[PDB]
């Protein structure tokens, strides 16, 4: 955090690669950032630096082209702490789409949890989520559901 | 179903074909060719679905259904499908026409309920209904309609003005012409006319490009006279169009979009066709 004429944004990108691709460091470091997360998201606030912000974002953008759930569940959970959270409901919402791998139980379930934290907004530009350049309503998302 | 339907219309493009049944849907299917596939079903009347009509381009294609209920319920391509954008309910039973009107008199609707009503329906931003309400007839009104007098809409030699005609069929067997004033924000009873001892079912406006106006008042008398306007504020004349009574039980009366001829649409499900010949009389046609 204490960087930026101490450390170099690149010199930290590789760090930041190192240790979540080695499984020994990657689950206790990366909780532990996000536990800190919670501690000023409860603020209104962030714990980190823009830089930081970016270099996780990009690292995990990564890791979804490896497939799998659980690598749109740490960007959600970083998203959600860290105040993206118009792209945190994208993420879910990704997941959906990208995977066929989901039944169609699981399709609706998925659906459910964008819908509601659409809805809990109580900003009128957070009721809807971006898919390319057209704009995707609740409205939308419920027909998927029915549908899905 | 489709084992009764009681309207159906298209739109300017040729896309949607609805189709409106009696049990309460607006089936919409797809124009391809004389080949139809359906895309949708709205379901919300508690009423039979009386008829249907569509809006010009211009402001959008708007599809406003109606049924026996008090109920106008417009709807509107939207959200992959077919979506309301407004509602419109200040009757209470028997809504049996709904028009929309052309844009050199706004975005207008033009309501006809069974209970000696008609609003128009003006139209704003947010796509909010403002029913102006008038009482006409008594018994009821079946339909609606109106044009200039002095001028006309606004163009290169037809003025602009502030004025707006009205045929209203009624169920107290009359069929009388309102006029509108938008200089005084009056709606003046100018004439009655009376043709029928039975219920005038359908008027309409003929969108001749003749100055002369005629009006197509169908009845359960079997006859149709034809109300003929010299000019856009000329008198009326009753006129025969078959000089005897039709076999045709007569509902509807409907002029072509080109051309001046004149289809009833018969119970029989033949439609007669009617219009003036070398002589200067309404002689047969089909």
């Amino acid at each position: 955090r204490l960087g930026h004429e101490c450390l170099s944004d690149t010199v930290r990108t590789n760090f930041l690669q190192l240790l979540l691709q080695e499984d020994i460091y990657s689950r206790d470091f990366f909780s532990t950032l996000l536990r800190l997360c919670n501690a000023h998201s409860d603020n209104g606030e962030l714990y980190l630096r823009t830089v930081d912000i970016k270099i996780v974002d990009s690292i995990l953008s990564q890791n979804l082209r490896s497939g799998d759930w659980e690598c749109f569940k740490k960007l959600y959970c970083f998203r959600m702490l860290n105040k993206s959270e118009r792209a945190a409901a994208e993420v879910l919402y990704q997941y959906i789409l990208m995977q066929a791998d989901l039944d169609v139980i699981r399709k609706r379930k998925c659906y459910l949890m964008v819908i509601n934290v659409l809805s809990s907004f109580d900003s009128a530009y957070d009721q809807w989520i971006l898919n390319g350049s057209k704009v995707v309503t609740l409205t939308d998302l419920r027909d998927e559901l029915r549908g899905l | 179903h489709n084992e009764l339907i009681h309207d159906a219309v298209l739109d300017y493009y040729g896309k949607r074909l609805a189709t409106c049944s009696s049990d309460k849907t607006i089936k919409i299917f797809e124009v391809e060719g004389e080949t139809h596939k359906l895309i949708d079903t709205l379901t919300g009347h508690e009423g039979p679905v009386w008829r249907v009509d569509w809006a010009h381009p211009k402001f959008g294609t708007i599809l406003a259904s109606c049924s026996y209920d008090g109920k106008v319920l417009i709807w509107k391509e939207e959200n992959g499908r077919w979506s309301q954008i407004a509602v419109h309910a200040v009757h209470s039973a028997s809504v049996n026409s709904v028009q929309w009107a052309p844009h050199e008199y706004g975005p207008l609707l033009l309501v006809a309920s069974s209970d000696g009503k008609v609003s128009v329906v003006e139209f704003k931003e947010n796509g909010t209904t403002s029913p102006i309400i008038i009482d006409a007839h008594a018994i009821g009104v079946n339909s609606a309609s109106w044009a200039p007098a002095t001028i006309e809409e606004d163009g290169e030699h037809n003025g602009t003005k502030e004025s707006r005609k009205f045929v209203t069929g009624g169920a107290d067997n009359l069929v009388k012409i309102w006029k509108y004033n938008s200089d005084a924000q009056t709606y003046v009873l100018e004439s009655t006319l009376e043709g029928h001892s039975d219920w005038v079912r359908d008027v309409a406006w003929s969108p001749t490009v003749l100055l002369r106006s005629y009006l197509a008042s169908v009845s359960q008398d079997r006859t149709c006279i034809i109300w003929t306007q010299d000019n856009e504020q000329g008198p009326w004349k009753k006129t025969l169009l078959k000089e005897e009574k039709f076999p045709d039980v007569l509902w509807r009366a409907s002029w072509s979009l080109s051309g001046n001829v004149l289809a009833l649409s018969g119970g029989d499900n033949k439609v007669t066709l009617w219009k003036e010949n070398l002589e200067g009389k309404w002689e047969p046609a089909g």
